[PDB]
């Protein structure tokens, strides 16, 4: 539904960089130049971003709202 | 209440007893069979998790003579002790000196 | 000759082609006969030695010298699983409205590093549920979202559309608690990294709780540990036998990464050396080269530790090393005193 | 004093405390939804 | 695209205030991507004089 805070494997702060994330992808960048970009070494971490789907943005869609 | 258990061998003087240590594991265990190994009055020293859902070890020791098998214990103890208190001094000092040059390198 | 060949088997890891060999460690009085092994304090104070080589906020990486690995695996898992932090442990929560649930919400605020010391507070006794100002910290949470009155008529943005519609960290009010709001200066308690997303929200749905922090060790739960990753490796050494020249340098040096090896003119013609043998990942990607098989020797030294420590923002680095080394002398210290006692 | 149904439609507040049938005030909607409770609940954050 | 042989701007978004994925189906009908470059027309030039 939305990013872990954490990644499961090594416990890395991963929580923060979603934003970023998307952002650094909205400049032309690759994904391996981006994940590189926002520091992310180990590949037990870079698959915590690589494989988020964001499901939270189409749920709130069908939310009660005014 | 009490942490530490001293079970004896079946039959022996006090040179083959068990020692049963309550909430610990291989962190002190291995470290502290490292040490006792060391002593050359030790002919067999080794520990054993009792269960997985159990906090123990059961340390074993056999010492070559007659000479209480609680000795070993208490000096391996001691020396491990020292061990951890020069490695301590030795790692503060190097931390200072590295930030005193970092404090006085490129200003 | 046999004396060369039991010294690389006793002081050297060798890494071949199917598998590692010489692993164990053979130094205990009577394994070898040449040698005298018992315990020696003056010779272990003598050859100790620890080198820092980088240090910078929330990383360090040193190296420890003479030291075995029953000691310094015992460190590396007391980094990882004994020394205590503080996190979110209780969450009262009354009018929760959001797309997320109360149980995983309250999982989320787990995992949130908080920047307290935790050597300033005691460990929170069985019961006792309130607790108070010597053994606990408290946080509030109370966010709602509306619509924006100044929005265009766009209406595509949804950062424009409403206010407040995210829910980062940085809504989080430190609520001081007895005399701590003179002890600790303004601005010392927080949260650590200020932009991690808790929840999403859409106007009229709100957010609203209160969170209790207690003092605890990662052995427990995943979410004390005040490291990211701690762990050592032992420092590379390769040897080549024989002197490589032309191309075949070249070879050689491409079988390694990038900086351990070296080509270099001494009269006209490229000669091989090995430069710094610190960053090689060992990927053994020589045995894949039929010729070169033959004359290089891969291998570790047994006493040369490289650790990397890199803490997650409770701490610095440092004073978590020497917490570390702290806690195997006081269960040594507590074993002693209790022999004394029973005996 | 009586209680509130939410419909399931507009979301406007509804109050029936009687056998009358389900049926929005405003829009034609026949679905309603209890509010939230007032008590708190404690979790553990783990 | 008339103005210029091609569009670097990633944010049209902040120029024309929709969303971002509304931008990239704008930019799909007509536009091809370069990396690093931004967006570049899909199909080149011609002799439109000719007729
Ligand atoms: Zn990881
Ligand atoms: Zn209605």
């Amino acid at each position: 539904m939305i990013i872990p805070v954490r990644c499961f494997t090594c416990g890395k702060i991963v929580g923060n960089k979603w934003e970023a994330y998307l952002g650094l992808l909205q400049a032309e960048y690759t994904e391996g130049d981006a994940l590189d970009a926002l520091g992310l070494k180990r590949y037990c971490c870079r698959r915590m971003l690589l494989a988020h789907v964001d499901l939270i943005e189409k749920l709130l869609n069908y939310a009660p709202l005014e | 209440k009490t942490a530490l258990e001293m079970v004896q061998a079946a039959g022996t003087d006090r040179h083959c007893v068990t020692f049963v240590l309550h909430e610990e594991d291989h962190t002190l265990g291995n470290s502290l069979r490292y040490m006792i190994m060391k002593n050359p009055e030790v002919e067999f020293c080794g520990y054993t998790t009792t269960h997985p859902s159990e906090s123990k070890i059961n340390l074993r020791i056999q010492t070559r003579g007659t000479l209480p098998a609680v000795e070993p214990f208490q000096r391996g103890l001691n020396e491990l002790m020292n061990v951890c208190q020069h490695v301590l001094d030795k790692f503060e000092a190097s931390i200072k000196d590295y930030k005193d040059q970092k404090a006085s390198r490129n200003e | 000759a046999a004396s060369q060949a039991v010294e690389e088997m006793r002081s050297r890891v060798v890494l071949g082609e199917f598998g590692v060999r010489n692993v164990h460690t053979t130094d205990f009085p009577g394994n070898y006969s040449g040698y005298d092994d018992a315990w020696d304090q003056d010779r272990f104070e003598k050859n100790f030695r620890v080198d820092v080589v980088h240090m910078d906020e929330n990383s360090l990486e040193f190296d420890m010298v003479g030291i075995d690995a029953a000691i310094a695996n015992a460190f590396r898992r007391i980094l990882l699983a004994e020394v205590p932090t503080m996190a979110v442990e209780k969450v009262l929560v009354y009018n929760n409205t959001s797309i997320v649930q109360d149980e995983i919400l309250a999982h989320r605020l787990g995992l949130i590093p908080i920047h307290a010391d935790p050597r300033l507070f005691e460990y929170r006794n069985q019961g006792d549920e309130e607790g108070t100002e010597i053994d606990t910290l408290q946080f509030r949470l109370q966010v709602r979202c509306t619509r924006n009155p100044h929005a265009a008529k766009d209406s595509s943005d949804p950062n424009e559309l409403y206010v407040n519609h995210k829910v980062y960290t940085r809504h989080m009010t430190w609520i001081p608690l007895g005399n701590q709001a003179d002890l600790f200066p303004e601005g010392t308690i927080r949260p650590v990294h200020d932009d991690i997303l808790i929840a999403q929200l859409r106007p009229g749905q709100e957010i609203d709780l209160l969170m209790h922090c207690v003092k605890g060790i990662g052995k427990d739960h995943a979410k004390f540990s005040p490291v990211a990753t701690a762990s050592y490796r032992l420092l590379p050494d390769i040897t080549l036998l024989e002197p490589v020249e032309g191309e075949a340098a070249e070879e050689l040096s491409r079988c390694f990464s990038p900086g351990v090896i070296e080509v270099q003119e001494v009269q006209g013609k490229k000669v091989a050396r090995v430069a710094n043998p610190r960053l090689d990942t060992f990927s053994r990607e020589i045995f894949r080269n039929e010729k070169l098989k033959k004359v290089v020797r891969l291998a570790r030294v047994r006493d040369h530790y490289i650790f990397s420590v890199e803490s997650t923002g409770v701490l610095p680095p440092d004073v978590l090393v020497s917490e570390a080394i702290k806690v195997l002398m006081g269960k040594c210290r507590r074993f002693l005193d209790e022999l004394d006692a029973v005996q | 004093q009586p209680m509130i149904y939410i419909c399931g439609e507009c979301h406007t507040e509804n109050e029936i405390k009687s056998r009358d049938p389900i049926r929005c005030r405003e829009c034609g909607y026949r679905i309603m939804y209890k509010k939230r409770t007032k008590r708190l609940v404690v979790f553990d954050a783990r | 695209f008339t103005q210029s042989r091609w569009v670097v701007r990633k944010e049209v978004a902040t120029v024309t205030k929709l969303c971002a994925e509304d931008v990239k189906d704008f930019l799909e009908h007509m536009a091809v991507v370069r990396i690093n470059k931004g967006w570049e027309f899909i199909l080149p030039y011609d002799g439109e004089f000719i007729k």
